[PDB]
């Protein structure tokens, strides 16, 4: 599914990501929007033999299951199918135990490259939350 | 062949650093893989400070991710890299360090 912007925004909402280990809501849709393009479907092979997955690029090594993907630690244990769905719970709530991993959001690099320094507050505006 | 030599304790490594190249020396303190983003931090001070160095892919050398792979929390290790001024989640202290070189001494 491709999310709108405001409508993920309202889904992270109801799903705790605003100030969620002090990032405030626009961090995570800005950090979707570089990432994915909204796009939960989003599956990307790296050349070193993980993939990332999903709204928010979870990567196979440490984060979820591909089954594919050697010296796979599965910290979120969870398939990575499961972040392809139309339903972000589980992309949400694998993010949560990344971002507290002790690096904050520089865990995901289209955050850093796209995001920090940025008018994150940016882009929930006009979204009705 | 041969590590370099500390230019600097990880408490040195200051914000108005940015841009220049150190070495630190010291043990990992953590170790964070994301996928694109790797990061080891390096303490040589028990309480003290613990300087996160990033790999990025796009922006790290290779060679740099196989010997992240090789690492293991407690190993001591000497690291050169450019320090860089940037906002670090859960502190005030604002660095990381792009590194050049990492070399394991020993692998406790």
């Amino acid at each position: 599914k491709v999310f709108g912007r405001c409508e993920l925004a309202a889904a992270m909402k109801r799903h705790g990501l605003d100030n969620y280990r002090g990032y405030s809501l626009g961090n995570w849709v800005c950090a979707a929007k570089f990432e994915s393009n909204f796009n939960t479907q989003a599956t990307n092979r790296n050349t070193d033999g993980s993939t990332d997955y999903g709204i928010l690029q979870i990567n196979s090594r440490w984060w979820c299951n591909d089954g594919r993907t050697p010296g796979s630690r599965n910290l979120c244990n969870i398939p990575c199918s499961a972040l392809l769905s139309s339903d972000i719970t589980a992309s949400v709530n694998c993010a949560k135990k990344i971002v507290s991993d002790g690096n904050g959001m520089n865990a995901w690099v289209a955050w850093r490259n796209r995001c920090k320094g940025t008018d994150v507050q940016a882009w929930i505006r006009g979204c009705r939350l | 062949a041969v590590y370099p030599k500390k230019t600097h304790w990880t408490a040195e490594i200051t914000p108005n650093l940015h841009g220049s190249e150190v070495v630190v020396a010291g043990w990992v303190a953590h170790l964070g893989d994301y996928g694109r983003v790797k990061i080891v931090k390096v303490s040589d001070r028990e309480g003290g400070a613990a300087v996160p160095v990033y790999l990025e892919r796009g922006k790290t050398p290779d060679h740099l991710f196989k010997v992240f792979a090789e690492l293991s929390r407690e190993d001591v290790v000497v690291i050169k890299g450019i320090v860089e001024a940037s906002e670090q989640y859960g502190s005030a202290t604002g660095v990381e360090i792009f590194p050049s070189e990492i070399w394991i001494l020993n692998k406790a």
